[PDB]
């Protein structure tokens, strides 16, 4: 009975790049990263000034 | 201040304990009209106008 | 009587039926009302803290429930109560025991 | 093993700021400590560099501080900084104290006392801060409050004399107002680490009053970076006051050297003590209304202990939430009432209003609590 | 008579909060204040040294700092005789005691002009209405030794208005009537209410835009890191 | 030399409410001469005329200044 | 009241948690944001407003009884 | 753009933090001039190095 | 930190600022140390640990 | 009163016209003396009884 317990999808919340059972998760991670970081690294400088 | 006899009637006419304060107007100083005072409000420390 | 329909009213107004919540939910804490938690069977503990859980979280969330698995006034399952009755009874009894 | 846990400094960091189960169902209505924490040590650096620059006499406290706004490099924002970040502690300590009442979290009840003695230190370290400045406004206010601390019989005569140095607001007077309010801040930080360690010993509140021991997610980084949000929002808004509008909180008389015989017509303390001053003037008497305002600090005592509800919040008890509304609408009609001059109809309303604010806050909750009691098969 | 006046808020050029203040306006109210109104008003908190990179120049500031002479301290005997002074002069009382104004008037004694825009209830348009509206008494006098004037609480200054048709005539074009003077005089005084007011709105449009940067940054961090516990779901396992 | 200041207060003080304030002051001179030995002695008429000419010149004074 | 480890006594409970970078940075927000906030506001207008027109009204009265004590003389 | 920028710039801490630093530094110098730029733009006129450049 | 060219009035007020502001660091840093101290647990003359004699 | 005009005299003021301002200044000062007093006798017993291995 324990493997009758399944995975409610997302579908309503993931990002555009992960609307896809094809797509490899190890070749659309860096926009996603490079994006948020971007966010924190912008952030970052506005602090420091 | 120096007054009127007149505004001594004004300020007499009115008896002793009218007031919450019992003081008759000749107690308060000797010669009438130049009445002399301690400027001050007694409640609670201010100059009324 | 009119009452029970004040009590509808209220029970429209409140709206931990809104969030799917019992009377047995909200109840304030002292000791006695921990007693009465320990004074439980097992399945009803772990559904309550099932329903704790969930309103928890669409309470942080705040999007509540649809309309349909909201709990109505006849099907209150309130359960506490009398374990409630009984911890007061024996705190009164041990209050006048004492007092006597 | 790990450095947090083996460090006895590092030990007291975790349990404080990382180790703490925190609730998950807290809004931004739970910032407010974070808001205080960092209005309180902003006032602690703008007070410093202005007592790094003020004079403490009757004679040079105005030209000093004349001299700090035009001739000290940002003294006049820094002054600003000091000024409206009291306006925005007090901001953020009402609405602290509107969530405590709101939430039922006022069951705590040592923690509620420990946070009454620190808003009796936070009033009187505002009102000796507020008359350090040597304004018009500031010396009347300080006369007339040291004459409502004369009230007291046979007590309060050596009281008054004792803490005057003189016959009135004096040099004397002057300095010693200047030391307490130079050093009462650290006396607020040590009870408000007695407060968080109380509340640490029972835990945090959540909307709902049901204990969240089942949903504790940690202080961080979730928190932290919501703390950060807030507290950037505190800093835009501050700093936006200070930066647009000086003069929309501070009065104009508060630029005028003090004039020991005026008494200026629209004389009135600042808007966070005018519901505290409504209560007074709306009173006839001196003694009577001094106890009015101190049974009013006595009353948020008192409401702890007659919390005669089942359960923990108003969330779901919408009668007493009214009446709770009621209540912020009386206090802003009664600070309103303080800040108008002295009028037959405004005479009649703020009686009405201060009657208004006695009986719901201590009639009507025990009322609205046992009709929400005995409505509900209890 | 219990009844003020409200001053409206008037289309100034620091009117709005992007708005600044005409430095030239400043220099010439400023020489209304030493060309006339210096003799009965004092604005003791205000040096020559704040008059150097605001309006004027560095030498014409040595030229006013040496056309008023104040005192020099002791020269070895305590003579203290009269000293141009170069750059830290400040402005002269008018008088060296209160009672010395008392009695040059009926009491009633001038302030000082530091703070007066920010020191009574209505600005610097407080100011413009004060020393506009003069008209005459329909049937109120009360002793004649005093003035009169509808702005002011009392409605009775033992002031008279100083303005009377070119009072200056002074340096430019720029025709002396009420109106010219007294903006001049309202742009200087609210110069002298705050000396740092472009400054301030400088800062404020900095402000503006590293909050305009900072506020979708810091929310989005939040969202981004509570973005766990928004997705999160629950089931039921017995 | 023409003051300007004369010209808009007499240009805009011919505003409708502006001319019955006009007319309220003089019926207050009115009762004030036929009433006299008195102390109610128009103050409120002439700071309402006041009141609505001062307004409406506030509305159209930076024009010409 | 302590830390983690002895505070609750749960069973039958499994939560479901996503990755951050998983999920958009703003799922929905206007499609969601409006009608909940409409509801939020819905559930508090009658409880929240009413004493505020009471202030407004009590407070127009109260300045109409001034001016109008104050315009007779 | 994305992928070289968090291939090269988000990997190292110290690298990172060198770079926001030296970020930092530019845009605060762009960010000077942008403000004053705006600032004079909006009140011309009135300001006091137009009346300097007349002397 | 010269307040001026040379010592002033505002060397002394920050020098006053600082007079002040300084022993109640050093109060908190006292309670550090003793927190510390019972951390550890204090010493006697001898050296030797001391355990058994509490 | 920090001020360099009116500092020598505000201290003449406390030793002379205000009540034992003279015992409580003498006390602040030679109390500070004691401070250090024990403050080296302190430091030299961590040193002497060898409790620096803290
Ligand atoms: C000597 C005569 C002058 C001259 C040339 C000016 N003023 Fe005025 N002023 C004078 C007196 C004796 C008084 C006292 C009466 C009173 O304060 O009611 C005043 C008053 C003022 C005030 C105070 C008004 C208020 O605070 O409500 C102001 C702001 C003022 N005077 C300004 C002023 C200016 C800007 C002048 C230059 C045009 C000026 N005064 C001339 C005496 C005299
Ligand atoms: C002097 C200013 C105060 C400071 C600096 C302060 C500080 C804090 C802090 C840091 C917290 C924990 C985080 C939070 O929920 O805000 C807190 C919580 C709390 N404070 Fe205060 N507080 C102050 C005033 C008061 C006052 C006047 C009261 C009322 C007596 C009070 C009652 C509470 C309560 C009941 C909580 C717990 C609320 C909850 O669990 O959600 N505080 N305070
Ligand atoms: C120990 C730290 C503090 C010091 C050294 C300090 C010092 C001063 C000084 C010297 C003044 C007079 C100068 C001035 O008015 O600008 C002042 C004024 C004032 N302080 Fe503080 N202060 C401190 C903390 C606080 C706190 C915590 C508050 C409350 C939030 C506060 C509220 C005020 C207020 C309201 C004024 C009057 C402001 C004004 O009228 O200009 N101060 N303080
Ligand atoms: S009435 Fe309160 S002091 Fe005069």
């Amino acid at each position: 009975s324990h493997t009758d317990i399944k995975v409610p999808d997302f579908s309503d919340y993931r990002r555009p790049e992960v609307l896809d059972s094809t797509k490899s998760s190890k070749e659309s991670s860096e926009a996603r990263k490079g994006f948020s970081y971007l966010i924190t690294a912008t952030t970052t400088v506005g602090v420091a000034y | 201040r120096h007054r009127t006899k007149k505004e001594i009637d004004q300020e007499a006419a009115v008896e002793v304990s009218q007031l919450r304060d019992p003081q008759h107007d000749l107690e308060r100083v000797k010669k009438p009209e130049w009445v002399i005072l301690i400027g001050v409000c007694t409640h609670l420390g201010c100059v009324p106008i | 009587k009119w009452l029970e329909g004040i009590r509808k009213w209220y029970y429209n107004a409140a709206g931990f039926n809104k969030l799917g919540l019992m009377r047995d939910d909200t109840i304030h804490e002292n000791d006695d009302v921990k007693e009465a938690i320990r004074r439980l069977p097992e399945n009803l503990y772990n559904d309550r803290v099932f329903r704790i859980k969930r309103a928890l979280d669409l309470s942080m969330r705040q999007q509540i429930l649809p309309k349909e698995q909201w709990t109505k006034y006849e099907e209150d399952k309130f359960y506490l109560e009398p374990y409630l009755k009984e911890v007061i009874r024996e705190r009164k009894e041990r209050e006048e025991w004492t007092k006597k | 093993i790990n450095i947090r846990k083996t460090h006895p400094l590092m030990k007291i960091v975790n349990n404080a700021f990382i180790d703490l189960p925190a609730p998950s169902n807290i809004s931004s209505w739970w910032n407010f400590g974070s808001l205080l924490g960092i209005c309180l040590i902003l006032q602690i650096l703008t007070g410093l560099f202005l007592a790094m620059h003020y004079t403490p006499d009757t004679t040079t406290a105005f030209s000093s501080v004349t001299h700090i706004c035009r001739d000290v490099n940002y003294g006049w924002i820094i002054r600003y900084m000091h000024a409206n970040g009291a306006s925005m502690f007090f901001i953020c300590l009402f609405m602290h104290v509107g969530r405590g009442l709101y939430y039922g979290s006022y069951t705590f009840l040592e923690t509620w006392n420990i946070g009454v003695i620190l808003l009796f230190a936070t009033m009187a370290t505002a009102f000796m801060g507020y008359v350090l400045p040597w304004g018009q406004m500031s010396f009347w206010g300080a006369t007339v409050i040291t004459n409502l601390l004369s009230a007291i019989p046979y007590i309060g005569t050596n009281l008054v004399e004792w803490i005057w140095g003189g016959f009135s607001v004096d040099k004397a007077t002057l300095t010693r107002f200047f030391a307490f309010h130079f050093i009462f801040p650290f006396i607020i930080a040590a009870l408000a680490m007695v407060h968080l360690l109380f509340l640490h010993e029972t835990g945090s509140n959540n909307p709902t009053g049901i204990p969240s021991d089942t949903d504790k997610i940690p202080f961080h980084p979730y928190y932290t970076i919501k703390d950060i949000l807030g507290a950037i929002l505190l800093i835009l808004i501050l700093m936006l006051l200070v930066l647009f509008t000086p003069d929309l909180l501070g009065d104009p008389d508060n630029y005028t050297p003090a004039n020991p015989l005026n008494t200026p017509p629209h004389i009135k303390p600042e808007w966070y003590f005018l519901f505290a001053y409504a209560i007074l003037r709306s009173i006839p008497n001196k003694l009577g209304g001094v106890l009015a305002l101190v049974l009013s600090i006595l009353v948020l005592v008192i409401m702890p202990l007659l919390h005669t509800s089942k359960q923990r919040s108003m969330m779901f008890r919408p009668i007493s939430q009214c009446m709770f509304w009621i209540l912020v609408a009386d206090l802003l009609t009664l600070t309103w009432i303080g800040g108008q001059p002295v009028e037959h109809p405004y005479i009649i309303i703020g009686q009405l209003a201060s009657i208004m604010y006695f009986l719901i806050i201590l009639v009507m909750m025990p009322v609205a609590s046992i009709i929400e009691n005995n409505l509900l098969k209890w | 008579s219990d009844l003020e006046l409200h001053p409206p808020s008037y289309p100034w050029s620091h009117r709005g909060l992007l708005s600044s203040l005409d430095h030239t306006s400043i220099r010439r109210g400023f020489q209304v204040y030493k060309q006339v109104c210096s003799s009965c008003h004092s604005m003791d908190y205000v040096a020559y040294r704040h008059l150097v990179g605001v309006c004027y120049t560095e030498d014409e500031a040595k030229a006013l700092a040496e056309e008023v002479e104040v005192q020099d301290g002791p020269n070895e005997d305590g003579e203290m005789f009269m000293r141009p002074g170069k750059l830290s002069d400040y402005f002269p009382k008018p008088y060296p005691n209160p009672e010395a104004a008392r009695a040059a008037n009926n009491g009633a004694l001038p302030p000082d002009l530091s703070y007066i825009v920010r020191a009574r209830h209505g600005g610097e348009d407080y100011v413009f209405s004060l020393l506009t509206g003069y008209c005459e008494p329909p049937r109120v006098s009360l002793r004649e030794g005093l003035y009169f004037n509808p702005y002011f609480p009392g409605q009775a200054i033992g002031m008279a208005p100083p303005i009377y048709n070119e009072v200056l005539e002074f340096d430019d074009g720029t025709p002396a009537t009420m109106s010219q003077v007294a903006k001049d005089v309202c742009t200087f005084l609210r110069w002298a209410a705050e000396p740092e007011h472009d400054h301030r709105k400088r800062m404020g449009l900095k402000m503006l835009l590293m909050m305009g940067l900072l506020l979708p940054l810091v929310y989005a961090m939040k969202r981004h890191k509570w973005s766990v516990l928004k997705s999160r779901k629950l089931a039921y396992r017995p | 030399l023409v003051d300007p200041l004369t010209t808009v207060r007499e240009q805009c003080e011919q505003l409708e409410k502006c001319v019955k304030a006009r007319e309220r002051l003089e019926l207050c001179d009115e009762r004030v001469s036929s009433r006299s030995q008195t102390e109610e002695d128009c103050t409120e008429e002439l700071f309402d005329f006041l009141h609505a000419r001062d307004h409406c010149v506030a509305h159209k004074l930076f024009n010409s200044l | 009241g302590r830390q983690f480890g002895h505070l609750t006594r749960v069973r039958h409970v499994i939560t479901y948690s996503l990755s951050p970078f998983e999920q958009r940075a703003f799922p929905h927000y206007f499609s969601k944001g409006i009608p909940n906030v409409l509801r939020r506001t819905r559930a508090c207008i009658l409880r929240v407003a009413p004493p505020f027109v009471v202030f407004y009204l009590v407070y127009t009265w109260g300045t109409q009884e001034f001016e109008k004590s104050k315009r007779k003389n | 753009l994305t992928a070289r920028l968090y291939s090269l710039l988000f990997r190292r801490t110290s690298t990172f933090a060198l770079t926001i630093v030296v970020g930092a530094l530019f845009f605060e110098r762009a960010f000077d001039q942008g403000a004053d730029a705006i600032y004079e733009h909006i009140n011309e006129g009135k300001l006091w190095k137009h009346i300097k450049h007349k002397y």
